[PDB]
C-alpha cells in the first residue's frame, strides 16, 4: 500500500517569506507524486503532476523539488490569499488506490495579541428547555493554540465542554474561542458556580472569570 | 507456451487521434496482367520460354485495391505525444482466399506529407502490419477490430528492418486510451525516427511495446522473426492460406526487381481465419522528422485461370487474364499471346 | 468424429495408422479422458434455422475453438453469440468424451505431398550421385 | 464550458441504499474516465471510485469492496454511483472529477504535460442521519454590564438543529462588526450545535438592544430572539 505523512503538517509563514513543505513518498517504484492546492470549501486545483510541468495561474514562485524519498513544495513571495492547505498523492500505474491527502493548511505570523474574554449566561429559554449551555468566549489571540478549562463550584468539568474555533478573517485574521457546555436541569441547580479559567501562550498568567446564578 | 518477453510498465495507453479525412488521397493504382506485376509465380511448376495456361488464386485485372497508408501523429516542435491513424481498426475485411500488398512504389518520388499538405517530403517505403482472426467482436467502449480471440499478428519491428509473426489471445488491459481502458479511441503501433530508426540502431521492443499497451500476449503459440532484407525498390507481400499450413511469400526474398512471388516463410496455423486488418502501425516523430510515407495496397486472390509467358531466365514477364476482358479471354484460346484477325463468338 | 473433427485430405496421398505407445515410454503425456465433437452447427439470427458445420481438410472448426481442449463431460453443450459483423446468432457445440484407455492410444496422420516440384525430404542411405550418366534418378519429384 | 451537476444526495439513515448521479454538460463523457473522490470534514480528499469510459472496468478503494457500484452511460452523459450499508464515519462530500493521464516521451528531451484536471466536480455533502429534530434558537445576555468591562459581545446560541442549512444574523445583518460564525458540531446525541456572535460597544449596552435574526430554510422560520 502507500503511506503518506506531511512533517510539517501545519506552517507558520509571514508575508513575503520562503517556506519548504517536506511530504515523504512510500515507494520509488512510482515517479508520479503530485501537488494539489486546496482553498477551503472549494474543490483543489492541480499544481503539479509528472514534477516538469506548471499549472496555467500558478505562479513560478510556486516550485516542487523531489529529493531522495522525500519531495518538499518551495514557496516565495507568499501571500495571504497564497495561504491554502495543501495534499501530495503518489499516482501509481500498477496502483488503482489513489493515496490520501494529510493537508498542510499556512497560518500567518503576526504579533501576538493578548485574548479577550466574554462570558455569556444560560438562555431563560434554554434553561425553560432543560438544558443548560453556559457560553466561554475568547477574542483577538494570535497564537492558533489556546487552552481553556472549565471549573463548576472549583471542581474540574470534562466532556460537556466543548471548543470551537471561528473562521480566520481574511484581512483582520481575527481568532475566536467558543466553548459549549451540556448540562440538565438538575446539573443546572447542582453548579451552583460556574467559571472559565483559560491558559494563553501570550498570556503569562493564566485568568479565571467566574460567576454564580442570578445576577439580573 | 513462447514468451512474449517484457510486459508494458505503462498502465495508461498512448492517446489516439483519428484524421481519416487527411489519409484520404487521390491517385491511380491499376493492376496491369502484361506488365506481370502482382502475378504470382508458382512453386510448384517451374516453365521455360514455351508460354503455358495454368490455375491458381490471382488478384483480377483492373483491380485498384484498397490504399492503406501510416502518418506521424500530431506533435509540437519540441515534443511528439499523439498518435495518428486512419478508422482501419474499426474497418475489418474478410480473409476469403489472402491477399498481395505493393510497397515502395510510392517511394523514390517526392509526395505531400499526409498529416500537412501543404509540407512536401521524398516518399518513404513503408512496410505493412497484419492482424488476422477467426472471429473480430467490437470492444467495450464500441470500437470494432478487438477481435481477442485473433490468432496471426504479424507487425514488422526495428523499423521495418526485420518482420515479427505471432498468434496469441489478446488481452484487454484498463488504462487511458486502452481498447477495454477509459477514453479508448484506437490502438496503435509507434515507431520513432529520432531513436528506434537512427543509423546503426534499431530497437525491435519499441514496435513491440506499443502493441503490448494496447494488448498483452497471452497463450502464445510460437514466435518467428525474419530479418528479409530493407530497400527503398518495389516488393510484393503475398499471404495465403492452405490445408497443410499458412503460407507466406515475398518477392523481396528471392527477385526484388522480377516482383514474382516464392514462399519465404511456413506458418503452422491450421485455424479458418475469416477477417484482416492492415495499417494500424503510426509513426512518433516531431514535424521536421514527419516525411511523405509510402502505402500499402490489399489486392484479393481468386481462383482464375491465367495465360503465362515465361521468358529465358524463367521468371514470368507476361500474363494474360483470361476472366476481364473479351479479347484477352480469345487470346487464352489458341495458347497464343497474339491471334490473328477472326471474328469469335464469346460466352 | 471425421466430420465434425479432422478431415484427412483425399486429393493429397495420404496414410491413417492407428498405434499404441508402450507403456515402458515415458515420453508421452496421458490426457484426462479422448474427446471428440459429437456435433457442430450453427444457429441462424432468426434461431429456428441451424446451420450444420463441417470442418475444411486440415482445418479448424469454429466450434473447436470454443470447445475446451478436453471436453468436461459427455454430451457438453457449449453456446457461443457471435457479433453483429458475423451477422451475430448463436454457435451450438457438442463434445462427446470417451473414457481414457489403459494404454494411451493416439491416431497418427501421414501426408505426403509433391505439389511442389523442389523441396527434400527423404530416407536415410557414384551411384547416388552425378556419375550415373544413362538412366533412373530417384529425385524428390519423381524417378 | 464543462459543467459537472451532481444529484441525488441528501441525508439517509444508516444502512440504507442512496444513488448518486453526476451530469456533465459540454463534456466529452463518452471518450473521458471519471474519477471519484470523497472528502471528511477535517481530513483531505480521498479518492472513492473510478469508472473507465469503456466501462469494462470500475475499480473501487479498499475500505468500501462492492459497497459503491458505478455505471457510465454515454446516451445519458449521467454516471450514476450506488452507496449500501452508510454509516455515519462515511458522511462525506463526493466529487465526479475527470483525470487525463500525463505521459512524456523523451526521443529528444521531450516532455508532454498531457493534463486535463480542469473543471473539477462542485461535490454533494451526503449525511448518514435520522430521528430530525427541529432547530432551537437561545439569545444569550451578559449577566452584568460591569462583568463585560472593556469588550462586550452579544451572542445566539443554536442547539439540537438536525438540519444542515441555518442562517444566523444579527439585527437582520445590520451589525457585520466583529461577527463570529462558529463550525456545527455534533455530540454524543449527534444533533449539530451553531455558534454566533456580534462584537458590540461596550457603552451601547442595555441602553441600545441588539435582535438576534435566524432563518431556517426547510421551515422558511425567521425567528427573532431579542434581549
Amino acid at each position: 500500500d502507500i503511506q503518506m505523512t506531511q512533517t510539517p503538517a501545519s506552517l507558520s509563514a509571514s508575508v513575503g517569506d520562503r517556506v519548504t513543505i517536506t511530504c515523504r513518498a512510500s515507494q520509488n517504484i512510482s515517479s508520479y507524486l503530485n501537488w494539489y492546492q486546496q482553498k477551503p470549501g472549494k474543490a483543489p486545483k492541480v499544481l503539479i503532476y509528472d514534477t516538469s510541468r506548471l499549472q496555467s495561474g500558478v505562479p513560478s514562485r510556486f516550485s516542487g523539488s523531489a529529493s531522495g524519498t522525500d519531495f518538499t513544495l518551495t514557496i516565495s513571495s507568499l501571500q495571504p490569499e497564497d495561504f491554502a492547505t495543501y495534499y501530495c498523492q503518489q499516482s501509481c500505474t500498477t496502483l488503482r488506490c489513489w493515496t490520501f491527502g494529510q493537508g498542510t493548511k499556512l497560518e500567518i505570523k503576526r504579533t501576538v495579541a493578548a485574548p479577550s474574554v466574554f462570558i455569556f449566561p444560560p438562555s431563560d429559554e434554554q434553561l425553560k428547555s432543560g438544558t443548560a449551555s453556559v457560553v466561554c468566549l475568547l477574542n483577538n489571540f494570535y497564537p492558533r493554540e489556546a487552552k481553556v478549562q472549565w471549573k463548576v463550584d472549583n471542581a474540574l468539568q470534562s466532556g460537556n465542554s466543548q471548543e470551537s474555533v471561528t473562521e480566520q478573517d481574511s484581512k483582520d485574521s481575527t481568532y475566536s474561542l467558543s466553548s459549549t457546555l451540556t448540562l440538565s436541569k438538575a446539573d443546572y441547580e447542582k453548579h451552583k458556580v460556574y467559571a472559565c479559567e483559560v491558559t494563553h501562550q501570550g498570556l503569562s498568567s493564566p485568568v479565571t472569570k467566574s460567576f454564580n446564578r442570578g445576577e439580573c | 507456451y513462447v514468451d512474449v518477453g517484457p510486459d508494458s510498465v505503462k498502465s495508461a495507453c498512448i492517446e489516439v487521434d483519428i484524421q481519416q479525412t487527411f489519409f484520404d488521397k487521390t491517385w491511380p493504382r491499376p493492376i496491369d496482367v502484361s506488365k506481370a506485376d502482382g502475378i504470382i509465380y508458382p512453386q510448384g511448376r517451374t516453365y521455360s520460354n514455351i508460354t503455358i495456361t495454368y490455375q491458381g488464386l490471382f488478384p483480377y485485372q483492373g483491380d485498384h485495391g484498397d490504399m492503406y497508408v501510416y502518418s506521424a501523429g500530431h506533435a509540437t516542435g519540441t515534443t511528439p505525444q499523439k498518435l495518428f491513424v486512419a478508422n482501419y481498426s474499426q474497418d475489418v475485411k474478410q480473409f476469403a482466399n489472402g491477399f498481395v500488398v505493393r510497397i515502395g512504389a510510392a517511394a523514390n518520388s517526392t509526395g505531400t506529407v499526409i498529416i500537412s499538405p501543404s509540407t512536401s517530403a521524398t516518399i518513404r517505403k513503408i512496410y505493412p502490419a497484419f492482424m488476422l482472426g477467426s472471429s473480430v467482436g467490437n470492444f467495450s467502449d464500441g470500437k470494432m477490430g478487438r477481435f481477442f480471440n485473433h490468432t496471426l499478428v504479424l507487425l514488422p519491428d526495428g523499423c521495418g528492418t526485420l518482420l515479427r509473426a505471432f498468434y496469441c489471445i489478446l488481452e484487454p488491459r484498463s488504462g487511458n486510451h486502452c481498447p477495454a481502458g477509459n477514453s479508448y479511441t484506437s490502438f496503435a503501433t509507434y515507431h520513432t525516427p529520432a531513436t528506434d530508426c537512427s543509423d546503426g540502431n534499431y530497437n525491435r521492443n519499441a514496435s513491440l511495446n506499443s502493441f503490448k499497451e494496447y494488448f498483452n500476449l497471452r497463450n502464445c503459440t510460437f514466435m518467428y522473426t525474419y530479418n528479409i532484407t530493407e530497400d527503398e525498390i518495389l516488393e510484393w507481400f503475398g499471404i495465403t492460406q492452405t490445408a497443410q499450413g499458412v503460407h507466406l511469400f515475398s518477392s523481396r526474398y528471392v527477385d526484388l526487381y522480377g516482383g514474382n512471388m516464392f514462399q519465404f516463410a511456413t506458418l503452422p496455423v491450421y485455424d479458418t481465419i475469416k477477417y484482416y486488418s492492415i495499417i494500424p502501425h503510426s509513426i512518433r516523430s516531431i514535424q521536421s522528422d514527419r516525411k511523405a510515407w509510402a502505402a500499402f495496397y490489399v489486392y484479393k486472390l481468386q481462383p482464375l485461370t491465367f495465360l503465362l509467358d515465361f521468358s529465358v531466365d524463367g521468371y514470368i514477364r507476361r500474363a494474360i487474364d483470361c476472366g476481364f476482358n473479351d479479347l484477352s479471354q480469345l487470346h487464352c484460346s489458341y495458347e497464343s499471346f497474339d491471334v490473328e484477325s477472326g471474328v469469335y463468338s464469346v460466352s | 468424429i471425421s466430420q465434425f473433427n479432422y478431415k484427412q485430405s483425399f486429393s493429397n496421398p495420404t496414410c491413417l495408422i492407428l498405434a499404441t505407445v508402450p507403456h515402458n515410454l515415458t515420453t508421452i503425456t496421458k490426457p484426462l479422458k479422448y474427446s471428440y465433437i459429437n456435433k457442430c452447427s450453427r444457429l441462424l439470427s432468426d434461431d429456428r434455422t441451424e446451420v450444420p458445420q463441417l470442418v475444411n481438410a486440415n482445418q479448424y472448426s469454429p466450434c473447436v475453438s470454443i470447445v475446451p481442449s478436453t471436453v468436461w463431460e459427455d454430451g457438453d453443450y457449449y453456446r457461443k453469440q457471435l457479433s453483429p459483423l458475423e451477422g451475430g446468432g448463436w454457435l451450438v457445440a457438442s463434445g462427446s468424451t470417451v473414457a481414457m484407455t489403459e494404454q494411451l492410444q493416439m491416431g497418427f496422420g501421414i501426408t505426403v505431398q509433391y505439389g511442389t516440384d523442389t523441396n527434400s525430404v527423404c530416407p536415410k542411405l557414384k551411384i547416388a550421385s552425378q556419375l550415373g550418366n544413362c538412366v533412373e534418378y530417384s529425385l524428390y519429384g519423381v524417378s | 464550458e464543462v459543467q459537472l451537476v451532481e444529484s441525488g444526495g441528501g441525508v439517509v439513515q444508516p444502512g440504507r441504499s442512496l444513488r448518486l448521479s453526476c451530469a456533465a454538460s459540454a463534456f466529452t463523457f463518452s471518450n473521458y474516465g471519471m474519477h471519484w473522490v470523497r472528502q471528511a470534514p477535517g481530513k483531505g480528499l480521498e479518492w472513492v471510485a473510478v469508472i473507465w469510459s469503456a466501462g469494462s472496468l470500475k475499480y473501487y478503494a479498499d475500505s468500501v469492496k462492492g459497497r459503491f457500484i458505478i455505471s457510465r452511460d454515454n446516451s445519458k452523459n449521467t454516471l450514476y454511483l450506488q452507496m449500501d450499508s452508510l454509516r455515519p464515519e462515511d458522511t462525506a462530500v463526493y466529487y465526479c472529477a475527470r483525470e487525463n493521464t500525463t505521459y512524456y516521451y523523451e526521443t529528444s528531451g521531450s516532455w508532454g504535460a498531457s493534463y486535463y484536471f480542469d473543471f473539477w466536480g462542485q461535490g454533494t455533502l451526503v449525511t448518514v442521519s435520522s430521528s430530525t429534530k427541529g432547530p432551537s434558537v437561545f439569545p444569550l445576555a451578559p449577566s452584568s454590564k460591569s462583568t463585560s468591562g472593556g469588550t462586550a459581545a452579544l451572542g445566539c446560541l443554536v442547539k439540537d438543529y438536525f438540519p444542515e442549512p441555518v442562517t444566523v444574523s444579527w439585527n437582520s445583518g445590520a451589525l457585520t462588526s466583529g461577527v463570529h460564525t462558529f463550525p456545527a458540531v455534533l455530540q454524543s446525541s449527534g444533533l449539530y450545535s451553531l455558534s454566533s456572535v456580534v462584537t458590540v460597544p461596550s457603552s451601547s449596552l442595555g441602553t441600545q438592544t441588539y435582535i438576534c435574526n435566524v432563518n431556517h430554510k426547510p421551515s422558511n422560520t425567521k425567528v427573532d430572539k431579542r434581549v
